[PDB]
């Protein structure tokens, strides 16, 4: 998997 | 007699009101008397920076947790690189504080802010599930500007424990109304990534929310599908003015970008509405983004009408946010009907795909059961296929209303040789169309490869309801  | 505020950088936040239109309309909700007093919104991030001299008459312990390292505080990893310094950016466009001297101020200055960290460590489906099941009949809307990897290749949603957090928020969070859930649509626009590829922005119980540039146009990272609703302002160019916000270490920054920044500001404005109406359920929220969110001004080279007069684009969906005209709606709302849903399954053997496929199917939308449906709110297209590239695939249904979907663009960068698995392609723009009559699936190569597959599985699932309808627009 999860990226910002 | 209302007075706007005195925040040092209030007058540098062009998009919660200007003189040029060009804003979401957020302080003529101000002079309403909405600013979040007794909403409660929860930011799923990497933490959120509790004690910032912005941020901390707002704060809210019971909105809060850390789930990476299991603790009630939520006080973000401070590194030399400033990693993570995400989730406190969101949460101050959300509800910084006003009239303090500080930085500018949240959209709902007096809501009650926390934060979720769970980005920072492994960001497994449980550590999902209990962010966003976290506190459910404390906190009412939850904002997440996260999710799986932009590099147009993947295909990922929720796996079960996030899912059925979903399905528990919506159904029995917020005293039984359902929980918010706001979501970023992405940042994969460089890679030509399809938000649609995304469960978490393509799932019915989450606003996806995508992004406007100052002047009015598609940011370079935004992603194009058939699930977003509606839009708030962002970043673009070097010329076009960023989003004002609380930083890590108790700054303040006005170079906050992407779609990170949208959501938060959206979680903002349905903060307001839910002030001026705490009797909202889940699905009436998304409504009153239908109904009164604005197309004019919005630069895009798909504007389309769809059944019911509405104009609808897949960069924007039905535009951008109006705070005013979301919190004058709220007032006097009659709640929607219970949710019916129809399933219709459309194939009766499978079909080669080959360079183009159509599928024609005239459906009755459960005529004569009590989950008829003559108002239609999300339709899903659940498609089972094989391919031997998936990326050269696009994917379009129209409604009986005449209304083109693109439920999947090309994706250059998808090589994937894995197909669809039962993926629940969901669509917006079909929203309050009656759904009986001919639903038409295309499917087609747009590449010159000889390429090759088979649709073995096509569920057409529509939600609605078969009661209240407005005069179309
Ligand atoms: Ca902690
Ligand atoms: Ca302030
Ligand atoms: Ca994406
Ligand atoms: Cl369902
Ligand atoms: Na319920
Ligand atoms: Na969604
Ligand atoms: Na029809
Ligand atoms: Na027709």
């Amino acid at each position: 998997x999860r990226v910002r | 007699v209302y007075q706007e505020p005195t925040d040092p950088k209030f007058p540098q936040q062009w998009y919660l009101s200007g003189v040029t239109q060009r804003d979401l309309n957020v302080k003529a909700a101000w002079a309403q008397g909405y600013t979040g007093h007794g909403i409660v919104v929860s930011i799923l991030d990497d933490g959120i920076e509790k004690n910032h001299p912005d941020l901390a008459g707002n704060y809210d312990p019971g909105a809060s947790f850390d789930v990476n390292d299991q603790d009630p505080d939520p006080q973000p990893r401070y590194t030399q690189m400033n990693d993570n310094r995400h989730g406190t950016r969101c949460a101050g466009e959300v509800a910084a504080v006003a009239n303090n001297g500080v930085c500018g101020v949240g959209v709902a200055y007096n809501a009650r802010i926390g934060g979720v960290r769970m980005l920072d460590g492994e960001v497994t489906d449980a550590v999902e599930a209990r962010s966003l099941g976290l506190n459910p009949n404390h906190i009412h809307i939850y904002s997440a500007s996260w999710g799986p990897e932009d590099d147009g290749k993947t295909v990922d949603g929720p796996a079960r424990l996030a899912e059925e957090a979903f399905f528990r928020g919506v159904s029995q969070g917020r005293g039984g109304l359902g929980s918010i859930f706001v979501w970023a649509s992405g940042n994969g626009g460089r890679e030509h990534d399809s938000c649609n590829c995304d469960g978490y922005t393509n799932s019915i119980y989450t606003l996806s929310i995508s992004s406007a540039t100052q002047f009015g146009n598609v940011p370079w990272y935004s992603e194009a599908c058939s699930s977003t609703l509606a839009t708030t302002y962002s970043s673009g160019n070097q010329n076009e003015k960023q989003i004002v916000t609380t930083d890590l270490r108790q700054k303040c920054t006005e170079s906050h970008t992407g779609t990170s920044a949208s959501a938060p500001l959206a979680a903002g404005i349905i903060a307001l509405t839910l002030e001026a109406n705490k009797n909202l359920t889940w699905r009436d929220m998304q409504h009153l983004v239908v109904q009164t969110s604005k197309p004019a001004h919005l630069n895009a080279n798909d504007w389309a009408t769809n059944g019911v007069g509405r104009k609808v684009s897949h960069s924007y969906g039905y535009g951008l946010l109006d705070a005013g005209a979301m919190v004058a709606l709220a007032q006097n709302w009659t709640t929607v009907a219970p949710q019916r849903k129809c399933i219709i399954d459309i194939l009766t053997e499978p079909k080669d795909i080959g360079k183009r496929l159509e599928v024609r199917k005239t459906v009755t939308a459960c005529l004569g059961e009590p989950n008829h449906i003559t108002r239609l709110e999300h339709a899903q297209a659940r498609l089972t296929l094989s391919y031997n590239r998936r990326g050269d695939l696009a994917i379009h249904l129209v409604s009986p209303m005449g209304t083109r979907s693109t439920l999947l663009a090309a994706r250059p960068h998808d090589y994937s040789a894995d197909g669809f698995n039962d993926w629940a392609f969901m669509t917006t723009h079909s929203w309050d169309e009656d759904p009986s009559g001919e639903w038409v699936l295309e499917i087609e190569n747009t590449s010159e490869a000889n390429n090759y597959g088979t649709l073995t599985k096509f569920t057409l699932v529509l939600y609605g309801t078969a009661s209240g309808s407005l005069v179309p627009r």
